RNA sequence: AGCACAGUCUUAACGAUGGAUGUCUUGGUUCCUACAGCGAUGAAGGCCGCAGCAAAAUGCGAUACGCAAUGAAAAUUGCAGUGACUGAAUCAUCAGAAUGCUGAAUGUAAACUACACCAAUUCCCUGGGAAUAGUGGUACUCCUACAGAAAA
RNA sequence: UUGUGUUGAAGCGAAAUACGUGAGUUUUCGUGGAACAUCUCCCUAGUGCAGAUCUUGGUGGAAGUAGCAACUAUUCAAAUGAGAACUUUGAAGACUGAAGUGGAGAAGGGUUUCUUGUCAACUGUGAUUGAACAAGAGUUAGCCGCUCCUAAGGGAUAGCU
RNA sequence: AUUUCACUCAUAUUAAAUAAAAUAACUCCAAGUGGGCCAUUUUUGGUAAGCAGAACUGGCGAUGAGGGAUGCUCCUAACGC
RNA sequence: ACGGACCAAGGAGUCUAGCAAAUGUGCAAGUGUAUAUGAUUCUUUAAACAUUUUAUACGCAUAAUUAAUGUAAUAUGUCCAUUGUAGAUUUGUGGUGCCCCACUUUGCAUACAAUACCGGUAAGCAA
RNA sequence: UGAUGUUAGGAGGGCAAAUCCGCCGAAUUUAAGCAUAUAAUUAAGCGGAAGAAAAGAAAAUAACUAUGAUUCCUUUAGUAACGGCGAGUGAACAAGGACCAGCUCAAACGGUUAAUCCUUCGUUUGGUGCAAACCUUUCGACGGAAUUGUCGUUGAAUUAUUCCAUGAAUGCCUUUAAUUUGAGCAAAGUGAGCAGGAAUGCUUCCCCAUAGAGGGUGAAAGGCCCAUAGUUCUUUUUAAUUUAUUCAUUGGAAUUUUUCAUGUCGAGUCGUGUUCUUUGAGAUUGGAGCACUAAUACGUGUGAUACAUUUCACAUAAAGCUAAAUAUAUGUAGGAGACCGAUAGCAAACAAGUACCGUGAGGGAAAGAUGAAAUAGUACUCAGGAAUGAGCAAUUAAAUAGUACCUGAAAUCGUUAAGAUGGAACGGAUUAAGAGAGAAAACAAGUAAAGAGGGGAA
């Protein structure tokens, strides 16, 4: 690392650890940034992205569009938004994969689990 | 460094410097000190004359600590003193130094050189040679034996 | 070093003369297209390396203590000549003096922003600029061996005791630190070049006479060390050539052919 | 509508065949540091099985790509299916339970799913009921104790 | 130390009113799609190929050439099919000649067996055929055998080395 | 024999001639080589030989250019553009 | 006379020990901080820095010679530094152009010899 | 006394080896041949253990003013010695360091009483657990072992000072510093403009740093995500610091003052002769087989040349145990490099000790890359029995990136054009005729007029 010699800074090792991470670690890696308004109401800076949140697309060809998150794909490292779509060569409709770090989430969907986390973070 | 090695100069030539007719074969005259006394005789005789044969008596379990004996000549005997201390013994004529060479690692006092005329000195040691002892007696000194 | 037997783990042997093939050893057997190929020999695919590398190659050197001390001393002296520091690539055109001593308040700064402000006020703005712009991604296979970047060397801050300088001046690209009683030629002459830019604290500057024996002190002065002398008294040759005494001995200029 | 002989060789331009060159790397190699055996309470190795649709490699053992418990914690997905709306879908940890036939292999054997002797054996309710040809033991050498017989 | 690059790197193909005695260096156009130098001075090495009946891989002329010859022998008409000298049906002419390309077993093989489908490669000419490829099936014992007995022999126990 | 001291023997033309005579003298550390052949002249064995064995020089090997039609050794002559 | 049908990639004086010569560097009758230990050394750092709060670790050198017991380098008249021939540099006069000559002064390095002394061996004398 | 016993309770057997312990035992090679020698007290073979093993508390050095169990590092030293005295081989003591540690049995002594040990069945205390389970702790009984020898003392007494262990109830457990495990938190732009399919690029306006390690994200990111510096909590154990008060036995020990007693000390062993090995070991260094076979502390052994008569020094053989400093081509985990980059690096970057070969012991490969995204992998039409081709039609930034998919060299072959061509072809020198390409020297500063721009001063 920087000063403690007990963990690595090898490209090989922790580039192998990113692509074979277990499914319980993949949700911490898949985290987004909180808006300015949500950063006063909550003392956290960033949260892992969940399903029924609302996000603003900030980077890419679809920058500036908003909408709701309809699916999370932990194997491919991607999320899906409700009206951002594509046509295949057949003519069937699909969803364009978005990377969660390209996004900032503007409205949350709280529950029993979330509260006991935001409370600790504040 | 491989950068400055002689072999890099012969890299385009065929024989690498060892000749067309007499090649670089492997051990064409023997191994090590093989042929001496037969066909290496001249090299042995003109560079190492007394090599063959044996002479003298055997000593079966030597123990070199019994005969260790470093020496010092009477040349270097006034030089053991510092210059300022060497100086005052010249003016004053009533006092002489007493030197213990065994405190400096020397064992036997040996007698090459010249002492200063009429400048007495007293020396302690384990062994003396005859000439050294005479030269110390001549300038007005004394030799003392220790153990 | 390579593995100890890499290339020689097989029971191969040569077919001999006849059979209209070369005389290298060959793999035995059948049923796979490895059978019948040349096995070991530096010219054979899969064979052995010529002179396989070994761990008892002499990796290091031992250097005379007096020469190390000589080099360190002659390296500090080069730090005090303005033209040499300029010729090593340091942007010090606006500096006032090249030995460049600073008060002892430097020793107890605590924040990186303050250290950058100190560097800028001293006149070293275009020296802190050269270091930021200089970070690049290296060319070659060193990327695949944990050698991603390559940066240029900056000033070298020297102190006597640390009350924050260590933490304050880290994290600035290219800046390095060192203590007066443990000075390293590898830092004072990076790559073998001479003329490193140094910044001395006042106590660091005063310890330098006690270390080298002008003032004696127990367990600080180097024991029985004498500071090297020069075979020349004044290296200004052309001031000698132009003296009245010398010029009165010269002889009339002569003509070419 | 018409005109260039054919073959062979040379040069250019565009292609075919082939996989060199450059760039890439969840692999190798060496050194430094730390810990260290397993087995009759059946090891290492071998064989046979287990998924809704299932060959290999990977994981498991008649509870068989996984049970219970503890920490996280919404989905897993090729179809079909199962999931709170947090002992449940999935990931991690792993202390309880369970762990086929073999193998030192140890009742006799072995290119046999061959053949013995001894005790019938297991389960449910609190003395009654029920089930099953199913279960366990039996190598050799040795030590301590014991048992009687036999010899002196 | 001090530089190039999505306003296009390395590499590769063809070149130049270019420089050098020479090994080479430099530049234009095309392709290409992501990295590349340092000549300011130093350090370092698994550092320079025409050959070794050299190693591994790819490719020629010979060349549409040598050749596709044992086992007496084939013909007419129809069905199928995109397509029939070598698939099927009928009619002819013939062979094996019971010491048989007829029946039944052992060693060895292991699904080659049966029904259906079916042609990318194989079936050294064709092929709709097939022991090829795909889906599903098929082996029933008190009386046939093993299992039991002993043989030439093998392994063991006591003891001994 | 040696040691001193006194005297005196050409030199600018150099104790006879000529000299791109100091391109000299010496020490150190090492490579390759140690199968040769040919020509004029002298010369041994052999009937002889493009045979075998020696001597003094010069060559070929290690070397091309002009000539001998042709030719490793003959004649002229040895090599930056 | 032998190897070579063609093309691409690969392909052969190196590493360690021990000795010497040459050359560069440091110090110099000395030189080299071994194994260790210390430190307000600890991403790098397996590097770098230090040396035990009239000063006996060890190697090579400072002394040779003899099988060996062993013995061991002018000699006290003067801190002086053996003798001669040629010879670099210096000192004083004159000749032709700071240079070269003729004398005068000093006498490095080195070459050739002489002499004295140390260890071994002969010879002579020997308590 | 032996056999017997499916009597009760237990042990051994097999795997693995890099480092460790014991046995057995070559030749290649070198000597320029070769037989002693060397290779080597090595390779192969057979047995036995641990986190280390083995060694180890003097029958040792020395010859000094003396040191003081074993192991290992620096040196002694390529030295003393061995050798067809050839090629070759080769230790020990002293010196400087790492670490540091000592003990038991046998033999003396104990008989108004074997004091000793074990099995099985009982009981009696306090702490830790949710549970499972565990720790601590006295006192009985029956039976057996043992005088063919267990246990206590370490010559035995006497005299004074001092030290150690054991029992009760009323209290006392705070504070702090270091080693360890697992968690939580963790600053600062996703602002203009250009060009792009897409910024992490360029220009420009802000900032954080005790954090400018590394990875990810449609192109190079300190301010987009994980983490990084730092800090809080937590588990392990170990050092200081904080209180013990009163009373009550019984047995041990060290030294000192005097009294009397000189006891014991490892046998078919040590040693000698002889034969073979091994060592630097030499009229024999250690080991082994055979024959002979001791002494009793004044004895026995060592003091590197074989004897006899003696002096001196050192030590106390023939029974046993024991940490640390040392090693580690094995297994498992962690970290790193002036190392290799798919004919390289392990044989194996991939369903690799795999496919395949041999009756068997064994032998043993080849084979990585579309694109940012297939949650974009090729829809529709026409021709054809089909493969396949074509398009007015279609994904992408790109299909001459179409899955035999990055780039795509040479050998070899196809197409078009231009030339040459009486039994090889290509070359060196020197020019000519065609064809392709070219302006950086291969002419023109400046002057006047008008039009568009870009700078520097006052
Ligand atoms: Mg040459
Ligand atoms: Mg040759
Ligand atoms: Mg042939
Ligand atoms: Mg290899
Ligand atoms: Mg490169
Ligand atoms: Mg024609
Ligand atoms: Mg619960
Ligand atoms: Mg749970
Ligand atoms: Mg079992
Ligand atoms: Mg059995
Ligand atoms: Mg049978
Ligand atoms: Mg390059
Ligand atoms: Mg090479
Ligand atoms: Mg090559
Ligand atoms: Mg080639
Ligand atoms: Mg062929
Ligand atoms: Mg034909
Ligand atoms: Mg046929
Ligand atoms: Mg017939
Ligand atoms: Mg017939
Ligand atoms: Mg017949
Ligand atoms: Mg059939
Ligand atoms: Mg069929
Ligand atoms: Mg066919
Ligand atoms: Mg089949
Ligand atoms: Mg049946
Ligand atoms: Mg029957
Ligand atoms: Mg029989
Ligand atoms: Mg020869
Ligand atoms: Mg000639
Ligand atoms: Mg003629
Ligand atoms: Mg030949
Ligand atoms: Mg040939
Ligand atoms: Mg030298
Ligand atoms: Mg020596
Ligand atoms: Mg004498
Ligand atoms: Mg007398
Ligand atoms: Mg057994
Ligand atoms: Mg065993
Ligand atoms: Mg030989
Ligand atoms: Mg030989
Ligand atoms: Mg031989
Ligand atoms: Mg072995
Ligand atoms: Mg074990
Ligand atoms: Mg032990
Ligand atoms: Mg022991
Ligand atoms: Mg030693
Ligand atoms: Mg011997
Ligand atoms: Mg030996
Ligand atoms: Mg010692
Ligand atoms: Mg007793
Ligand atoms: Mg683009
Ligand atoms: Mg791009
Ligand atoms: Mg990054
Ligand atoms: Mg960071
Ligand atoms: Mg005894
Ligand atoms: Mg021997
Ligand atoms: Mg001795
Ligand atoms: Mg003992
Ligand atoms: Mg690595
Ligand atoms: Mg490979
Ligand atoms: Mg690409
Ligand atoms: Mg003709």
């Amino acid at each position: 690392m920087k000063f403690n010699k007990q963990k690595s800074s090898s490209r090989r090792k922790m580039r192998k650890a990113h692509f074979t991470a277990p499914a319980g670690l993949r949700r911490k890696i898949m985290s987004s940034k909180l808006s300015k308004e949500l950063r006063l109401k909550y003392k956290t800076r960033s949260l892992p992205v969940r399903k029924d949140d609302e996000v603003l697309i900030c980077r890419g060809h679809n920058h500036g569009r908003e909408g709701k998150v309809v699916k999370i794909n932990r194997k491919r490292y991607k999320i899906y938004v409700e009206r951002v779509t594509r046509e295949k060569v057949n003519g069937e409709s699909t969803f364009i994969g978005i990377h969660p770090s390209n996004v900032v989430l503007t409205k949350l969907k709280v529950d029993k689990n979330r509260k006991k986390i935001l409370d600790r973070k504040a | 460094a491989t950068r400055f090695k002689k072999n890099r100069k012969k890299r385009g030539h065929v024989s690498a410097g060892h000749g067309r007719v007499g090649k670089h074969r492997k051990h064409p005259g023997g191994r090590g000190k093989a042929g001496g006394l037969h066909h290496m005789r001249i090299n042995f005789d003109k560079y190492h004359p007394g090599y063959f044969g044996k002479v003298g008596m055997r000593h079966l379990n030597l123990l070199k600590n019994r005969t260790y004996c470093p020496t010092i000549n009477v040349d270097k005997l006034w030089g053991l003193l510092p210059e300022e201390k060497k100086k005052e013994f010249s003016e004053n004529k009533d006092i002489a130094p007493v030197i213990d060479v065994t405190r400096k690692g020397y064992f036997k006092v040996l007698g090459n050189g010249k002492l200063k005329h009429n400048q007495p000195i007293v020396v302690k040691a384990r062994y003396f040679s005859s000439v050294a002892e005479k030269k110390i007696k001549a300038v007005g000194g004394q030799c003392i034996l220790v153990a | 070093a390579v593995k100890l037997g890499a290339g020689y783990e097989t029971s191969a042997e040569s077919w001999g003369t006849g059979r209209a093939v070369a005389r290298i050893p060959r793999v035995p057997g059948g049923g796979t297209h490895r059978a019948g190929q040349g096995a070991f020999g530096n010219m054979c695919r899969g064979g052995g390396m010529f002179n396989p590398t070994k761990i008892w190659r002499r990796w290091g050197r031992k250097v005379n203590l007096k020469e190390k001390r000589y080099a360190v001393c002659s390296s500090i002296a080069a730090s005090g000549v303005t033209s040499l520091v300029l010729a090593r690539g340091h942007r010090i055109s606006h500096l006032k003096e090249v030995p460049l001593v600073v008060s002892n308040d430097i020793e107890s700064l605590s924040k990186t922003k303050e250290a950058v402000n100190f560097l800028v006020s001293l006149g070293l703005k275009d020296e802190v600029n050269r270091l930021v712009k200089s970070k690049k991604i290296r060319a070659g296979k060193g990327k695949m061996r944990n050698r991603k970047y390559k940066i240029r060397n900056g000033p070298l801050i020297i102190y006597e005791n640390d009350n924050g300088v260590k933490k304050a001046f880290r994290n600035i690209p290219g800046v390095d630190l060192c203590k007066v009683t443990k000075l390293n030629l590898l830092k004072l002459a990076p790559g073998g070049s001479i003329g490193r830019l140094c910044i001395w604290s006042e106590s660091a500057f005063k310890k330098l006479d006690v270390i080298y024996g002008k003032i004696h002190e127990k367990k600080v002065t180097k024991k029985n060390y004498i500071l090297p002398k020069s075979i020349v008294h004044n290296p200004d040759i052309y001031r000698i050539i132009h003296s009245d005494k010398v010029q009165a001995s010269l002889l009339a200029k002569k003509k070419p052919c």
